[PDB]
């Protein structure tokens, strides 16, 4: 698209609930340096959706896509 | 379990500048993804560009950024600016240096 020439991010809180692992096409690290922890989901329709790294869906997630 | 069961998926992420060591900055006190809004808590750091503004910056050269403080999901300026740059996701990833 590529989204990896979109701007970085943080984020404030995180999605409510665990995404359809099939429907994630890449991952972002938000910065360490942002007031909070966050990865950002890359969705196969192109939406950045913040999650809570210390959660094991997402780290699960992560290592999947490699 | 905890917190939204079905609702939008929410976690709208803020775009930030940074300043040259790479400290992030909001550009908008508020954010809009799908049905969700959110706003960044009272008193955040901002810069009063806004997403267009930041989507309009050329990557990684220096601008005069106008520093506010976020009240009700708007950035109040202040009379200060802060030197700062947009990133992208590519700027910050993969290792292709190395020492030995
Ligand atoms: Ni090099
Ligand atoms: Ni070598």
């Amino acid at each position: 698209s590529l989204a990896a020439d979109t701007p970085t991010t943080c984020c404030f809180s995180y999605t409510s609930r665990q995404i359809p692992q099939n429907f994630i096409a890449d991952y972002f690290e938000t910065s360490s340096q942002c007031s909070k922890p966050g990865v950002i989901f890359l969705t196969k329709r192109s939406r950045q959706v913040c999650a809570d790294p210390s959660e094991e869906w997402v780290q699960k997630y992560v290592s999947d896509l490699e | 379990e905890d917190d939204e069961d079905y609702g939008d998926l929410g976690g709208c992420p803020f775009l930030v500048a940074e300043n040259k060591t790479g400290y992030p900055t909001i550009v908008a006190c508020k954010q809009d993804c799908n049905g969700t809004t959110e706003t960044a808590p009272n008193g955040t750091r901002c810069f009063s560009i806004g997403d267009e503004g930041l989507r309009r910056m050329t990557a990684n050269l220096p601008y005069d950024c106008p520093l506010g403080q976020c009240s009700n999901g708007d950035c109040i300026p202040k009379e200060t600016y802060e030197v700062c740059y947009r990133r992208n996701w590519r700027d910050k990833k993969n290792h292709h240096h190395h020492h030995h």
